[PDB]
């Protein structure tokens, strides 16, 4: 009963910024958490970063730490991600998540295209 | 080899993508049972 | 409330299995890269 | 190619304990790691703890840390579970587990059943 929309992509060069945003809306909606995922063609979603709810407290996985910044707004239930030095190998769909039951399955958004290409 | 510790550590890199993931969902539910304490 | 409480614990003692799990995992692999960076 | 087998299973009173056992044969067999399993009847298994093969190094589920210990012996490919302190609540088959490759799947033992029961 919540959709969630995603904004913010694009297609930049190596070195590049791009700013994701992600708004809930619909049902009141209180989640555990939010999130975002990447996926490429042929593989399944995997995480990329997430914040709790509550407390605001921050997950990056590995290759992205450093790199790119989570934040979320209650407010408005809103979910950040600012990507920076972006590389050629995070070239992805993005996908914002919401962290709402314990069914193990997350709700999701309708993807985000990145593109980080070497053009010259 | 070069191409067992690559392909190993791309392996190794998976996992740590869901443990990430696990740790985000953990922490969620403390933060929200601490918050239920405080009602209580 | 008491029930409320009661259930989302059990709830996040089931992640924290897989999140242990997942740990144990990972940990086992790091240990098998640096196995094999000695032998380079 | 490799098969496991448990021993060590019974029923004991609350406050007793029991060690279970597992050695794996078979085709020259290297795990990354070896470990517990528990299930109870109609649901999913769940882990209890594990060790690294190379390392030694062990984790615990919260529910029994400071009451169960995990080891293992590379010369006979046997890992071990010491279980103290046991309560009702610890009543389940436990499964031995080899993490032996990267598809996600452990190889698993045929388990043993594990009572506490109350009597008096």
């Amino acid at each position: 009963q919540v959709q969630l929309q995603e904004s913010g992509g694009g297609l930049v060069q190596p070195g590049g910024s791009l700013r994701l945003s992600c708004i809930a809306s619909g049902r009141t909606f209180n989640p555990y958490g939010m999130g975002w995922f990447r996926q490429v063609p042929g593989k399944e979603r995997t995480f990329v970063s997430g914040i709790t709810w509550i407390g605001g407290t921050t997950y990056y996985v590995n290759s992205v730490k450093g790199r790119f910044t989570i934040s979320r707004d209650r407010a408005k239930n809103t979910v950040y991600l600012q990507m920076n030095s972006l590389k050629p190998e995070d070239t992805a769909v993005y996908y914002c998540a919401a962290d709402k039951d314990n069914t193990g399955y997350n709700y999701w958004g309708q993807g985000t295209q990145v593109t980080v290409s070497s053009f010259g | 080899l070069e191409e067992e510790l690559k392909q190993l550590e791309e392996e190794l890199q998976a996992i740590e993508e869901q443990l990430a993931q696990l740790q985000w969902k953990a922490q969620a539910r403390k933060e929200k049972l601490a918050q239920l304490k405080e009602k209580l």
